[PDB]
RNA sequence: UAAUUGCGAUAACGAACGAGACCUUAACCUACUAAAUAGUGGUGCUAGCAUUUGCUGGUUAUCCACUUCUUAGAGGGACUAUCGGUUUCAAGCCGAUGGAAGUUUGAGGCAAUAACAGGUCUGUGAUGCCCUUAGACGUUCUGGGCCGCACGCGCGCUACACUGACGGAGCCAGCGAGUCUAACCUUGGCCGAGAGGUCUUGGUAAUCUUGUGAAACUCCGUCGUGCUGGGGAUAGAGCAUUGUAAUUAUUGCUCUUCAACGAGGAAUUCCUAGUAAGCGCAAGUCAUCAGCUUGCGUUGAUUACGUCCCUGCCCUUUGUACACACC
């Protein structure tokens, strides 16, 4: 199983028609350089390391 | 919130206004200064006041301000 | 302090708004050792509407 | 003996709500105009120094539906 | 270590183990790391604690929940269901009785061990109702580090709660035993499953 | 008196459990009126005339 | 009404040959050994104290700890 | 008489007055040994200060705490508040300052509030709830 | 160094001090105790049975060694708990005023305890002396 | 306390007073399967019995069993209060009883038919299937017979 | 921004009501003025254990001194301060340091203009008109009734147990209240299994009840998953209290009798920090009766620090033949 590793750098906003989903975009730390932005389902700051399941699919707005 | 409502607001205007010379970048003094060169009818909105045209006059050093 | 808890309303109707009056009671006192005249000099005079003064004596 | 009453004339009724009160009950028994009587009732008060005074008049007259009428002058506050 | 006693006494252990290192009930907090990139941050350990009871202020203020002692915070989420309602006292002595009982089975520190399960149950990502238009699907997201601990936490707490329930096993064994089987997953433990479940229908949407 | 009371038949639990249950006994609130709040139904009017002279 | 609650002389040679390996000695494990129920066993945890096989590590009510003697 | 300074401790209500004056390194709360003073399972609340100020230290001091108020856990952290805090009010005026620093650095650090009060307190319940802020339950119909 | 009741937590003081009573003799037990409750806010008698009434009896010596004076009323509310009122909420109720009145009578015809000016009971100069003693020596079982 | 042993000497189930009872109880509760004994009644016959209360039903020698019912048919002579007793002032020869096992179905009958042969109230409220203790009946039990 | 709270834009400029201010309460003062109705240290008089000085108690004035803790007067304190991010470098917002305190400091009181056929004539010797007024719809006296029970709805209490029940043991609050022409709050001593009784007693109260020794909670035991010792409905028999009166059982105690309920369908309530929840207390009512309420303190979390999806409201824009205003 590939895991993959993500540096959370600056908080884009909250998508979700609730509310509780924050678009973020990251930066790898196994080779920087390519950044993509994430959907998250918990509370984040700039900083925090997230585990894609799946390095590439990047996500938009969410109903 | 922590907005300043007008009286507060207006008053450190007329104050920075007409005594530039005495006033300071201190709200300590400042404060005092408030009690000699004005009345007001409360400790707090004295403060309020003072701090406020503290900062007014912490910001007019780095350039001029409006009204 | 003297509280008192009521409805507002005077009849049922409405969301039950509760209001507590209070009134505070304030009571001092001072001893003296003072001779017999001095005693009804202070407690004739310097009275006032509103404030209770009570006088008492006694070892005990 | 141990009760004593002293009667003692106000300085100014014109600064005094229940003075004023007691004045248009009157004036509207003697049944002047309820305008006449609320509307000098403010222009004595206010001529009597007031910084402000405001009458409100609630109830029915000779129609049969209730009413109700502000009555005001000059500055009041209303909070605190 | 240097005795040192005075008028009223102070017990020979006491004086022994605490003095030099600053460590928990009677456990280490050097060593214990970790294991999983981020939670670091996110997880406690250092600053060192004698027992998990704190007055602690880690409500007003967004993050700073994140500081209090990992240990403790899972404490705190022992005690609930009404009927236990606040009782940290009840709760952390279960803690201290879990913590002996985990090290007494496979060695480790005890409180290592709870490090492990910890990182070990939280989903890497999940789900999440979508608008969609009525009939509303399920889209994939991966989840917060924060809340990555927090579920774990409430996790490993419930799953042993309901073990506990109805039966002779006490709250601290089923606890104990809860963690131990988290520590490297093993796909009994209430918290593993519904992580791996989780998962599951998480990669079921992308 | 007392002993018809127990005598009696028709009556206690039994008897009363036997029976079904009148609909009457689920009803609504019944409101009946509350949509004419604002029409007034004495079917006088007072006239400018008499409310001019009140106020 | 499902077997705990004595002491079959069969079982006391149980509870002296069985004991060992258990790397956990509480209150739950005995029940568990498809025997004894709580209290008799409670009473057992005290009598294999008397000697061997088990120290105390942990002390009190509700719980108690004990492991294979070194 | 001796050199010695008077504290205390506060939280929620239950205020801990402690007496320390020059003495033995005597250390009793309420009348007994510090050794004692369950709950017990935050004994090392206590303990805590001692511990993490040297072990020593208290050997040119006496202490004793007085609780009342308060209740079974709010005793305990308001009798370390006060004990803290009294060791550090002795060195204020008897010893030196350096070494006073040195002391409410450490207490710092660590702290569980130890030299300053926690601020927190009841709010009061307001009517149409049995809670602060609980409202009681409703139904519209 | 010498030694204080004080000194000793109370489940070591009381243990020993009930155990001692027990080992004694001396006493006075009612007679009613084996049958009796402790208090109409309890479900079932002490299950301590032969003995319990030497358990409260040390419990009360201990107490009013620790003040100044206390009587009936006070050991009956201080020994009083929660009563379940079945389906209605728990109130505190007091505990039994004869268990007490009579340990009261006996550790005093014991000299443990003297009745006392100003109201009560208080400890007794020869209580004073016991308590110290077993006290002393529950230390001394941690030697 | 102790680790016993015994040989076959314990029987599980053993009957007393028209019913039965379990071997592996504890003997105090064992004895509450008896109606008309509950558990303050049980535990003080069971210390009046000098028997040790540690013990099961089924370990009980035959004399100390024989030995407890007889306490429990005549617990004035074998000093038991009488504020302990179910029929203190049997509103008849006004004697002291404690109803027992097959007798306490038969004492409830006899009452509540002195009631109903007297046309009282709450004898008419009996026979009526209802509550008597003068409870609201409007909302609380409604299942029920 | 909590706010027509401000910045800014600007045919507007500059103001007032309401918001803010203000007031009350909870937080900080070893700074100020004091206290035998609050308390500390010393000293006598004195008990206990040690003795080497010690340790732990007793003593409404045997004396001296103080005000840290308690009390309440007068002041002081905070102004989102300093610094740093972000922003139309604007009002602001965010983070760190410090601070008793930095969510309007937390919680309240006050609260403009206007609306409703909201509720109240059953609070009033407030009131119009109508009805009735001696076989009364006046009033009082005797007894019953508001509690009645196939059933539908709402707020609640107690539980379905082992984070427990039971038993012994530890043993800690805060807001309160109390008797004069009177029988209120009750200590202590006896008697009683209990509820209770009896004899005295302190208090018009920071003085006495009361340290309200409250409950959860803490410890050592017993029971061991079994409707079990979880649960305590229903019911019998006996004692006692309030009251002129207790039957349709006022309440309290005791033995017994031992139900439903094995966590709850569709639905739905409340809530963001000393908060939720758990826990008891005082006060109102009150002769007697709280499963209710108003407050109070004790133990003390999990999860947001978001959005407009649901629901409710507010705002512009827009239509009107409505203005008694979509009833
Ligand atoms: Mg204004
Ligand atoms: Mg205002
Ligand atoms: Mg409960
Ligand atoms: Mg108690
Ligand atoms: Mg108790
Ligand atoms: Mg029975
Ligand atoms: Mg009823
Ligand atoms: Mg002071
Ligand atoms: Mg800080
Ligand atoms: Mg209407
Ligand atoms: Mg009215
Ligand atoms: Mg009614
Ligand atoms: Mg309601
Ligand atoms: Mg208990
Ligand atoms: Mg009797
Ligand atoms: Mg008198
Ligand atoms: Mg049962
Ligand atoms: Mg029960
Ligand atoms: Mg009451
Ligand atoms: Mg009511
Ligand atoms: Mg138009």
């Amino acid at each position: 199983t590939p895991v993959t590793l993500a540096k959370v750098i600056k908080v884009l906003g909250r998508t979700g028609s609730r509310g509780g989903v924050t678009q973020v975009r990251v930066e790898f730390l196994e080779d920087t350089s390519r950044t993509i932005v994430r959907n998250v389902k918990g509370p984040v700051r700039e900083n925090d390391i997230l585990v894609l399941m799946e390095s590439e699919r990047e996500a938009r707005r969410l109903r | 919130g922590r907005v300043r409502t007008k009286t507060v607001k207006r008053a450190s205007k007329a104050l920075i206004e007409r005594y530039y010379p005495k006033l300071t970048l201190d709200f300590q003094t400042n404060k005092r200064l408030c009690d000699e060169i004005a009345t007001i009818q409360s400790k707090r909105l004295r403060n309020k006041i003072a701090g406020y045209t503290t900062h007014l006059m912490k910001r007019i050093q780095k350039g001029p301000v409006r009204g | 302090v003297l509280k008192i808890s009521t409805r507002k309303t005077p009849n049922g109707e409405g969301s039950k708004t509760w209001e507590t009056y209070e009134m505070r009671i304030h009571k001092r006192y001072i001893d003296l050792e003072a001779p017999v005249q001095i005693v009804k000099r202070i407690t004739q005079i310097t009275i006032e509407p509103g404030v209770d003064v009570e006088v008492v004596v006694a070892s005990n | 003996g141990t009760i004593v009453l002293y009667a003692e004339r106000v300085q100014d009724r014109g600064l005094s709500a229940v003075a004023q009160a007691e004045s248009m009950k009157f004036k509207l028994l003697n049944g002047l105009a309820i305008r006449r009587a609320a509307y000098g009732v403010v222009r004595y008060v206010m001529e009597s120094g007031a910084k402000g005074c405001e009458v409100v008049v609630s109830g029915k007259l000779r129609a049969a539906r209730a009413k109700a009428m502000k009555f005001a002058d000059g500055f009041l506050i209303h909070s605190g | 270590f240097t005795p040192v006693v005075l008028a009223t006494p102070i017990p020979e252990e006491v004086q022994q183990a605490q003095t030099e290192i600053k460590l928990f009930n009677k456990w280490s907090f050097e060593e214990v790391e970790v294991k999983d990139a981020s939670l670091v941050d996110y997880v406690q350990v250092r600053q060192p604690i004698f027992v998990a009871h704190t007055a602690g202020r880690y409500a007003n203020k967004r993050f700073r929940k994140a500081q209090c002692p990992i240990i403790e915070r899972l404490t705190n989420s022992l005690m609930m269901n009404g009927r236990n309602n606040g009782k940290k006292l009840k709760a952390v002595r279960i803690i201290k009785h879990t913590l002996d009982i985990i090290n007494v089975l496979t060695d480790q520190n005890p409180i290592q061990v709870v490090v492990d399960a910890i990182t070990n149950t939280g989903p890497r990502e999940d789900t999440t109702r979508v608008g969609g238009g009525g009939a509303a699907r399920r889209q994939a997201v991966d989840v917060s580090p924060l809340r990555r601990v927090n579920q774990a936490i409430a996790l490993l707490t419930i799953g042993a709660r309901e073990a506990a329930f109805r039966n002779i096993k006490t709250i601290a064994e089923t606890l104990a035993e809860e963690l131990i089987n988290a520590a490297k997953g093993s796909s009994t433990s209430y918290a593993i499953k519904k992580k791996d479940e989780l998962e599951r229908v998480a990669k079921s949407n992308r | 008196g007392n002993e018809g009371a127990i005598r009696d038949k028709t009556a206690g639990r039994r008897n009363n459990r036997s029976k079904d249950v009148t609909d009457s006994a689920t009803t609504k609130k019944s409101n009946t009126r509350r949509a004419t709040d604002r029409h007034s139904r004495t079917g006088k009017t007072d006239t400018k005339k008499k409310v001019n002279q009140g106020w | 009404a499902q077997h705990a609650v004595i002491l079959d002389q069969e079982k006391y040679d149980r509870i002296l040959k069985e004991v060992p390996t258990y790397r956990y000695v509480s209150v739950s494990v005995l029940v568990d050994r498809l025997k004894i129920g709580g209290s008799l066993a409670r009473i057992a945890l005290r009598h294999l104290e008397k000697e061997g096989i088990i120290k105390p590590i942990s002390k009190h009510s509700k719980q108690a700890i004990y492991t294979r003697a070194t | 008489a001796v050199p010695s300074v008077q504290t205390f401790g506060k939280k929620k209500s239950a205020t801990a007055v402690a007496h320390v004056k020059a003495g033995k390194g005597l250390i009793k709360v309420n009348g007994s040994p510090i050794t004692l003073v369950e709950p017990e399972i935050l004994r090392f609340k206590v303990y805590e200060p001692l511990l993490l100020v040297g072990l020593d230290k208290f050997s040119n001091i006496d202490i004793r705490v007085r609780v009342t108020g308060g209740g079974h856990v709010s005793q305990v952290y308001a009798i370390r508040q006060a004990i803290a805090k009294g060791l550090v009010a002795y060195h204020q005026k008897y010893v030196d300052e350096q070494s006073k620093n040195e002391l409410k650095k450490a207490f710092t650090s660590y702290d569980r509030t130890l030299l300053i009060a926690d601020s927190r307190r009841p709010e009061p319940k307001k009517f149409g709830g049995k809670g602060a802020r609980s409202r009681f339950q409703k139904s519209y119909r | 160094p010498g030694v204080s009741v004080r000194d000793v937590a109370a489940q070591d003081f009381i243990n020993a001090y009930a155990s001692f009573l027990q080992r004694q003799g001396k006493l006075e037990v009612p007679g009613y105790v084996d049958i009796v409750k402790t208090s109409s806010g309890n479900e079932m008698p002490p299950q301590d049975a032969e003995g319990w009434f030497y358990k409260r009896a040390a419990s009360v010596a201990r107490h009013i060694y620790m003040r100044k004076q206390v009587g009936v009323g006070k050991l009956n509310k201080l020994y009083g708990g929660a009563k379940s009122r079945g389906v209605r909420p728990y109130k505190h109720i007091d505990a039994s005023g004869s268990i007490n009145r009579k340990v009261l009578q006996a550790l005093e015809k014991i000299g443990i305890v003297e009745i006392s000016p100003k109201g009560g009971r208080r400890i007794s100069e020869n209580g004073q002396r016991d308590l110290d003693r077993i006290a002393a020596q529950t230390l001394e079982e941690d030697e | 306390s102790l680790v016993v042993q015994e040989q076959g000497s314990f029987q599980h189930i053993l009957r007393l007073l028209n019913t039965n009872v379990d071997g592996n109880i504890k003997i105090v509760y064992a004895l509450t399967t008896i109606k008309g004994v509950g558990r303050r009644y049980s535990n003080l016959v069971c210390k009046k019995a000098d028997v040790d209360l540690h013990k099961r039903a089924g370990e009980l020698t035959q004399e100390e069993l024989e030995r407890i019912v007889q306490i429990m048919q005549n617990p004035t002579h074998y000093k038991i209060p009488a504020w302990f007793l179910n029929r203190q002032n049997d509103i008849t020869d006004g004697k002291d009883y404690h109803t027992l096992a097959n007798n306490v179905e038969s004492k409830l009958r006899d009452d509540l038919e002195r009631l109903k042969k007297i046309r009282a109230h709450r004898g008419i409220r009996h026979f009526w299937g209802l509550r008597v203790r003068g409870q609201h009946t409007k909302t609380t039990g409604r299942r029920r017979a």
